[PDB]
């Protein structure tokens, strides 16, 4: 039973590793999009107005 | 402002003179022919420059040279209570060297510095008269910081004694330093440091008092042959209150030094003069400081005295004791008599080896 | 197996839940830092004991609020702090996250995970400095906390809501006794009723990392990690963590306690918390009292231990039991911190090192240990069978000290001396071997009712271990009768004596002899 | 106990190879989704439909 | 001021002089930072909001910097508004599970 | 117009007031904490004036969540406690909030806690011996009705057992009204006492004040003055005789130390406050039986690290008429109540007050125990056998007299299961006179533990 | 960007920096001393930030000749020490500068001496016994892999021989290397050690670090952390087992107390630094095993006044797992390596961690040696002829067991020319089980001296 509990622990540790690797890639790509959007002063002044 | 850090003059002209810590002549015999000037705080010889200790410093005291040998290059602590003979042991050590100094060989001629910190003026005059009676004033320099002098001089006195000494050491001479005594050194440096509003630590000492004693003592060394093979031997004295050795300055100097001759007032009163507690005094250099003729004799001596100290309680019942240990008791009692010695009468090595031979080989029984 | 849907759904939940409140807030600057304390300028609105945060991802506690600047103690890696760093308010009084999600986790004092296993799914937050329940809210301790050590459960029973001091020397089994107590609860935890289902907190202050890891392993191997949470402040971290580690341990506990759960707290060890508070106080330049401790170490340890109580049924019948460990410098039980904690707790189990080296294990000093709650928390079977044993053992110890050089003595002394030697031999047991109370009562019956009076001293521990397995294989109705009624009825006692006699009539003595 | 201990190690190592192979499939599928999710995060940061 | 500094730091001294000057004028000051200089109508709007976020009329000093890629941050007294898009990026990076 | 908080350090809070509106010393101030679940109204007591309209205050609650710049209002009077006959039966904290019924007593007469002691012209020394039915107490330290009595000792030797015993010996039958002041003892005992006084029905005739160890030092020190204000109301306004039990009064001096170091006063001796003897004196002198009325007070006194030269025990010893002193060493022997016979004393133990037949016995017992406590140094190395017959005769009965001073107290019944015992003074005098003369020397030492009276001695000795 | 020296007081130096460039604490700063006789580059470590951009520092070298307002250049990192295989067979100061050949190792990788201990997840969850291959060590006092061992002794007790032994043991049996940390060592003893390890030709595998007594307490404190940072590299990057000598850990405690006093921090019990247990914990916890690799430690530990309650040893003995004491009374018999079998102790010696047979045999050998130690007085006073036959048969075994603890250790190979032995554990626990049962009593004592293993005893018995 303790072996099977540790199987599920390794399963959860893999899900967390995958989840955090995905999240890191989502933010990495999101910084590209923000920098690509913030490329002209029309977006600056709209953002200060917002 | 003068343009230089603390310096003292040095040279051979200091031999047989008495000087204050700045190297000014205090005896009034005349000006000193200063040969060179050294800073007080030059670097000690580093771990690559030294050599192993392997030459005797003949003390001329049976209870030292046979059991806690001092080799030229060692730092040996004469820790004791007041009025137990510390000053007398060190004066004997300086007097003994005359038998060598009369020979012309620089490899044998030990020069001596006695550094008096916080002594009364007549006590320094007594010590000078004791060394004159022995002829030691041919080859010994006294640095006098008498108790009348301001705390600054008491604090510098050990350093200037070492600074005069190092000039001879680096020229390939052999030097003996006696500091008498580092407890009043530490008390002067505590006075200075507290007046300067520096932070006090244990026993009111400033934080660096270990470093103050260490940077003094670690300048004693034996140099390698590439530096002329000179050496300096330190006999720091310290005075212990009520025979404790867990006070701050004792603990520091016991941790710094290579060997510790405990002098106890109880043994002094019981007739064992000099009062060396041979049951607790040790030397870390050991046999490497003794000549072969001394090893061949003294080897069993520490064991015989340890067995005697164990048996001592049975002296009251010596009839009922087994004969094979009754003989050990009777040997031990004769060895304890054999280790006594009158002051100002140091024995040359060739006479003390014969003295220890009498006891150890059983002829005395 | 794993699936992509859960990972994608968790990232999409974080993404959709992301927003910024854009809140206006005071930013201060560090004007001084040193040795684990820092002074902050600005922060006009900071509360006293607000949790600050610093740019390195480091927290601090605002202790002193002067006219110009705020003295903050630094928690964790104060190396990362320097002058001119900005500091911001967390907006919370000094608090820890709490909840059932801590069961089976190792956390540092701040309630951050240290095992590397994952984030903590916290239910809420609790402030550390919430007052203990008042004199009207408490109830009398009336319920057994079974430790599974014969020496303890016989003479010094621990009740739910007691504080029992495990004072001892260095290396005498204090940690072994507390781990044994945490293990013994597993036989209860496997039942569903909150009333029996005791859950546990072990807080390590100033332990070696290997000793914490060894405890984590011993509790995994026993199955105790289902219900134990470990607050770890190992000897390597800053004084502020070693100071908080008991408080956060109690705060994790109290959230369950006020819900009507039962909680066990082990403080291992509360002397190293006192030394950490001595560090933090002397770095603040407050003047020392006795033994260099600041004046308020009593207000450290009492503020801690008074949280442990049993609540009245009007407040939910929950309870918290504290086993503070103290380390004693060469057994001087009259030292400052020993006497401070002895003045707080409801009793102590002094562990004497001079006995431990002779192989008396656990080394319970029966002459100095007490329980000031006493038999009120001890099941009526154990109370009836063992309740004499304590004084009989103490007078055995003084009699042994007298008779050690008596050439001959009266028969009443010799009979008492042999009984006492057999009872001391009876009470020891090996490590990690928790005995259920239904077996402890029978093990002590053997002694107190003199059924051992045939047996030579070298046989006795073997004899007791074997007989408990005899009565576990056949005649189980003894242990069922005891457990199901908490009393040793006469109609069971006769069956017990019959099994005892039937075993003695078949007992090969270890000396090669045999007896009846 | 020794027989069951060995069987636990066989099962734990059996899951180790299974889970690691499954995770390499999972990481591939999420690389498609993460470009979509990251664009949502950029709109959350900016406040506008980039 | 430089004739009588008596132990204060020169940069803090001149900043304290600017804060005294505006206080005598009956206003207050905020420091503002952004990637690009706001329009005049934008500055009038900004003043019109700060005059509702605080009692005294808040004057402004603009410290333009490309670090705050979007939005602006406002500092006044010792309170701050973290309105920069780069702070939103740092929040979304650190907040992640 | 009102003040503002300007500095906070632990339970100590500095507040600035308008130039003319500075409050007098010991006025109570209010402050608000509004954080969340921690929210409460703080009470502060003004302890110093720092100058420039700034005052420094001791907090009666934990300061946790107080923020600089909150408004403080001055109530213009000291901390007040409800007094009246309706106080009896209920439980109170230092501020006079009832714990049993939150609204109760709000409408009573309130007295200021801070008051002057009675005038020297109104004092008179009390001499009437109180009988407690404890052998060691009634023999060697006869307590004084209307005096001040104290129980000393290190941690874990018997304060709480012996105090609840004394409650059972005196307050169970005393015709007057009792107050109990829990100052800085463990809260679990406060609840055990509150339950027990309801079981024995006595609660209806006593008021309890509590101030247990969790409370911050500001209130922990003020609890003793709160409960004393109720006691001196019963003394002066109702003219009843009062019992005032206090436990543990060393916690008062300790809380005074903590607040004093936070107030920033220099440390004294082992780091107690200066004023220690003035603060202790100001509490103790108020507990006195002025002419025509009486206040029998019993005080427990802790001793840290068993150090009977600690400044706190050393200062309190001056104020006391009978001082029972407990000891670790005597406790280790299995003697209970573990009273040290030689250190402990009573001022009324003289032939004029107790009679010659009591005094001569007491002096003979003390002489025997003193000679034993001198021979102890040899006894520890060589055993009994080395002693001369004139000394070995003495030590044999010393060991018996020592063990016989033990008693099975009514309180310990809940632990040992043996019932309690009360012996009258006359039977005690007769037994110790017989023991010192030797009429029991032939019995074994073990027969003498935890007896009580002479017929119970016989009954025990017959079973051996 | 450079700073200025603003205040100097003994070893303590304050520096002021430009507002934006204040160094992070524990950074190394460099400063110049230009006076001709005392020309130095002076290394400062940052201790505190005093505000106003002032930084409190402590000097790693004497401050003599330093002048106010000299320039200070920050290095931007902690004190860093060289790491790599080319560190072996060289002598370094705490600051990583070589003493055997100046300027050596500048090109090596440098690591920060201030780095964190292992993460919780990486520690090994159980202790493993180190099979060092020395009879007395393995049987009576088993060493713990990655544990700390206290060592006691002095000159004329073989202590340097035991060091050379353990260095050879780690190099040959485990393929590891050793580091030696001279924490406040005598410069004479440091040169005697350097020449002794060179003459034994073991220095090729040892890195030496000396913090000499001559230098200020900042260096005598940091030397232990320097040596530990070399050892951490060998464990983590080279993947070797490492053996770390410390001589003497009391001087690490003392140096820390003196720095704390120079920084003006208030001293605690008997005058140590207030951080003591953390100051020490940040060293001792960092010595451990992880990821199957280990830093074993031997620590010589002085005890002030011989009392194991003083905070310096009381702190230190919390960390360490084993205690080897060397005795002159054993060395004078000719028993090498002179490990005292009764005064030495170990904490891994439990039936749960070593086999039940190992624990039994260790308890029997301790019992026999304890009996002989109790008889030695009768032997010395009255002679063997005063004994009975039953105990004289015990002494006949005890003499042989005491001899059989001796080993021909690899350090002696310089002199004897015979090789050193390495007995397996499963051999030595048979050999002492047989020897306690007396099966070898017909052999003379000379057959057991220096013998090594049981088959060697069989050879030497037939040679004699």
């Amino acid at each position: 039973a303790q072996g099977a509990q540790q199987i599920q622990l390794m399963r959860q540790q893999l899900i967390r590793q995958l989840r955090t690797g995905l999240g890191a890639e989502a933010v990495n790509k999101a910084a590209e999009i923000v920098r690509a959007h913030v490329a002209d002063p029309q977006a600056q002044s709209a953002t200060v107005d917002r | 402002r003068t343009g230089e850090v603390l310096s003292v003059p040095v040279g051979d002209a200091f031999l047989g003179r008495v000087v204050n810590p700045l190297g000014q002549p205090i005896d009034g015999q005349g000006d000193i022919a200063a040969e060179t000037r050294r800073a007080l705080e030059l670097q000690a010889p580093s771990v690559v420059q030294r050599q192993s200790v392997s030459e005797p410093l003949q003390t001329g005291i049976k209870a030292i040279d046979a059991m806690t040998p001092i080799g030229r290059g060692q730092r040996q602590l004469i820790i004791g209570d007041r009025k137990t003979g510390k000053t007398a042991v060190c004066v004997d050590t300086i007097l003994n060297q005359r038998e060598a100094w009369l020979t012309g060989d620089p490899k044998q001629q030990v020069r001596c510095v006695y550094v008096a910190i916080g002594q009364k003026g007549t006590t320094i005059a007594s010590v000078k008269r004791a060394l004159e009676e022995g002829g030691a004033m041919e080859y010994t320099t006294i640095v006098a910081a008498p108790a009348s002098d301001a705390a600054g001089f008491k604090w510098l006195a050990p350093y200037t004694g070492s600074a005069i000494g190092q000039h001879w050491m680096y020229n390939g001479k052999h030097v003996l330093i006696v500091f008498d005594d580092l407890s009043k050194q530490a008390d002067a440096y505590r006075a200075i440091s507290l007046l300067l509003r520096r932070p006090p630590g244990r026993e009111a000492f400033p934080g660096d008092v270990f470093y103050l004693h260490s940077r003094l003592l670690e300048r004693c060394a034996k140099l390698s042959d590439e530096l002329g093979g000179g050496s300096m031997t330190g006999l720091p004295i310290i005075e212990t209150k009520a025979n404790d050795i867990s006070a701050f300055i004792p603990t520091n100097v016991i941790s710094i030094t290579d060997g510790q001759c405990f002098l106890e007032s109880d043994l002094f009163n019981q007739g064992v003069r000099p009062a060396i507690n041979v049951g607790v005094s040790v030397s870390r250099v050991g046999g490497a400081a003794q000549i072969k003729a001394m090893k061949e004799v003294a080897g069993s001596l520490r064991l015989d005295l340890s067995q005697y100290r164990e048996l001592e309680a049975f002296a009251a019942f010596a009839s009922d004791l087994d004969a094979a240990s009754k003989a050990q008791l009777d040997r031990g009692a004769r060895l304890v008599e054999l280790l006594k010695q009158p002051q100002y009468s140091p024995l040359a090595v060739e006479e003390q080896v014969v003295a220890i031979f009498l006891g150890t080989q059983g002829h005395l029984d | 197996t794993i699936s992509a849907a859960d990972i994608e759904g968790a990232i999409e939940d974080y993404v959709s839940s992301f927003s910024a409140d854009t809140e206006r807030e005071e930013i201060g600057t560090v004007i001084d830092a040193g040795d684990g304390i820092a002074h902050v300028e600005g922060l006009p609105s900071v509360m006293t004991q607000e949790l600050l945060e610093f740019p390195g991802g480091v927290l601090g506690v605002a202790l002193n609020l002067d006219e110009h600047s705020v003295g903050a103690v630094i928690l964790g890696e104060f190396e990362k702090i320097e002058e001119g760093q900005q500091v911001k308010r967390t907006g919370e009084v000094l608090s820890v996250p709490v909840g059932d999600a801590f069961l089976g986790r190792v956390v540092n004092p701040l309630g951050q995970p240290i095992d590397g296993q994952g984030d903590i799914a916290a239910e809420t937050r609790r402030a550390l400095e919430l007052q203990a329940p008042s004199v009207v809210q408490r109830q009398s301790v009336s319920e057994p906390l079974q430790t599974g050590i014969k020496a303890i459960d016989a003479m010094t029973p621990i009740g739910r809501g007691q504080r029992q001091l495990i004072i001892g020397d260095r290396k005498t089994g204090k940690t072994a006794v507390c781990v044994d107590t945490i293990l013994n609860q597993r036989e209860a935890w496997l039942t569903g009723d909150p009333k029996q289902q005791v859950r546990c907190v072990y807080v390590a202050i100033g332990q070696k990392g290997t000793t914490i890891a060894s405890v984590k392993r011993a509790l995994e191997e026993g199955g105790a990690m289902e219900y134990t949470t470990i607050v770890a402040a190992p000897a390597s971290d800053a004084a502020g963590f070693k100071w908080l580690a008991p408080y956060t341990g109690s705060a994790i506990g109290q959230h369950w306690m006020y819900n009507g759960k039962h909680v066990l707290i082990v403080f291992d060890d509360l002397s190293k918390q006192a030394d950490a508070y001595r560090a933090i106080s002397l770095l603040l330049r407050r003047p020392p009292g006795r033994e260099a401790f600041p004046g308020d170490v009593f207000y450290l340890h009492s503020r801690l231990l008074e949280r442990c109580a049993k609540l009245s049924d009007e407040l939910g019948g929950g309870s918290m039991t504290g086993l503070p460990i103290i380390e004693t410098k060469a057994n001087d039980i009259s030292a400052f911190i020993p006497t401070n904690v002895i003045s707080i707790t409801d009793g102590q189990c002094f562990l004497e090192s001079d006995l431990f080296n002779q192989g008396v294990r656990p080394a319970i000093n029966v002459g100095v240990s007490v329980s000031r709650v006493g038999g009120a928390a001890q099941i009526k079977a154990m109370k009836e069978v063992a309740g004499s044993l304590r004084l009989d053992l103490s007078q055995y110890r003084e009699l042994e000290a007298f008779a050690a050089f008596a050439s001959d003595l009266d028969a009443a002394s010799k009979a008492q001396l042999d009984r006492g030697a057999r009872l001391v031999e009876l009470l020891k047991q090996p490590q990690y071997s928790p005995l259920a109370v239904e077996e402890q009562v029978v093990a002590i019956f053997l002694g107190t009712q003199g059924h051992l009076d045939s047996v030579p001293v070298e046989d006795v521990q073997r004899f007791e271990s074997e007989l408990l397995e005899h009565v576990k294989a056949s005649h189980s109705d003894i242990f069922d009768g005891i457990r199901e009624t908490k009393k040793l009825s006469e109609e069971a006692e006769e069956k017990l004596v019959s099994v005892i006699n039937e075993f003695k009539k078949g007992f090969q003595a270890s000396d090669g002899s045999s007896v009846v | 106990r020794a027989q069951a201990s060995g069987e636990v190690a066989q099962t734990l190592t059996q899951a180790d190879q299974q889970l690691s192979a499954q995770g390499d499939q999972v990481r591939s599928g999420l690389e498609s989704s993460v470009d979509g999710l990251s664009a949502k995060l950029a709109s959350r940061i900016l406040g506008v439909d980039v | 001021t430089v004739g009588l500094l008596r132990g204060e730091r020169a940069d803090e001294a001149v900043i304290d002089l600017a804060e005294l000057a505006v206080s005598r004028r009956g206003e207050v000051v905020a420091h503002v930072s952004a990637a690009a200089e706001l329009s005049d109508a934008q500055r009038t709007r900004l003043t019109e909001v700060l005059s509702r976020i605080y009692g005294r009329p808040v004057s402004v000093q603009l410290h333009v910097d490309p670090e705050l890629l979007g939005g602006l941050s406002i500092t006044v007294g010792d309170e701050v508004i973290d309105g920069s898009i780069a702070s939103r990026l740092a929040a979304a990076q650190t907040g992640l599970p | 117009t009102a003040g503002r908080v300007v500095r906070i350090t632990g339970p100590v809070v500095d507040v600035e007031f308008p130039r003319g509106s500075v409050p007098e010393l010991f006025n109570a101030l209010h402050a608000e904490i509004t954080f969340g679940a921690l929210a409460k109204t703080l009470t502060l007591e003004v302890a110093q004036h720092l100058g420039d309209s700034l005052v420094r205050c001791i907090s009666m609650q934990p300061t946790d969540g107080l923020v600089r710049g909150v408004e403080v209002t001055d109530t213009g009077a000291s901390i007040s406690v409800p007094v009246g006959d309706g106080v009896k039966g209920h439980v109170f904290n230092a501020l006079g909030d009832c714990l049993d019924d939150p609204g109760y007593g709000k409408d009573f007469e309130h007295w200021s806690i801070h008051r002057k002691p009675p005038a020297f012209s109104d004092l008179e020394p009390r001499t009437e011996m109180l009988e407690t039915g404890l052998k060691v107490v009634d023999l060697l330290t006869p307590y004084v009705r209307g005096g001040k009595i104290a129980l000393f000792g290190g941690a874990g030797v018997g304060k709480t057992v012996l105090i609840q015993e004394m409650i059972n010996r005196i307050a169970r039958n005393f015709g007057g009204t009792s107050v109990f002041a829990g100052v800085g003892e463990r809260t679990r005992e406060g609840n055990d006492l509150w339950v027990e006084l309801a079981d024995a029905n006595v609660l209806k005739d006593t008021a309890l004040v509590f101030g247990q160890m969790d409370e911050p030092p500001g209130t922990r020190m003020r609890v003793a003055l709160s409960a004393l204000t109720m006691a001196e109301f019963f003394r002066d306004e109702q003219g009843q005789d009062v019992l005032l039990f206090i436990d543990n009064i060393f916690r008062f001096t300790q809380a005074g130390s903590e607040v004093s170091t936070l107030l920033g006063r220099m440390p004294s001796a082992v780091g107690y406050q200066p004023t220690l003897a003035d603060e202790m004196g100001e509490l103790q002198e108020r507990i006195t039986s002025t002419r025509g009325r009486s206040i029998t007070s019993m005080q427990a006194v802790y001793v840290p690290a068993d150090d009977y030269t600690d400044p706190a025990p050393a200062t309190t010893f001056a104020h006391l008429d009978a001082t029972t002193e407990l000891s670790r060493a005597v406790f280790s022997k299995g003697i209970f109540p573990a009273v040290d016979p030689l250190a402990s004393s009573s001022t009324i133990l003289d032939p004029a007050i107790v009679g010659d037949e009591h005094y001569r016995v007491a002096q003979e017992v003390i002489r025997i125990l003193q000679r034993y406590k001198d021979l102890q140094d040899i006894i520890a190395i060589l055993g009994i056998d080395e002693l001369s017959e004139e000394d070995k005769q003495l030590v044999n009965r010393a060991r018996r007299i020592e063990r016989f001073l033990s008693q099975n107290m009514m309180a310990a019944e809940q632990f040992t299961g043996q019932p309690g015992s009360t012996v009258p003074l006359k039977e005690t005098i007769e037994a110790f006179d017989k023991l010192t003369k030797g009429e029991f020397d032939h019995l074994p030492e073990q027969a003498f533990f935890l007896i009580g009276g002479l017929d119970d001695l016989a009954k025990k000795a017959e079973s051996l």
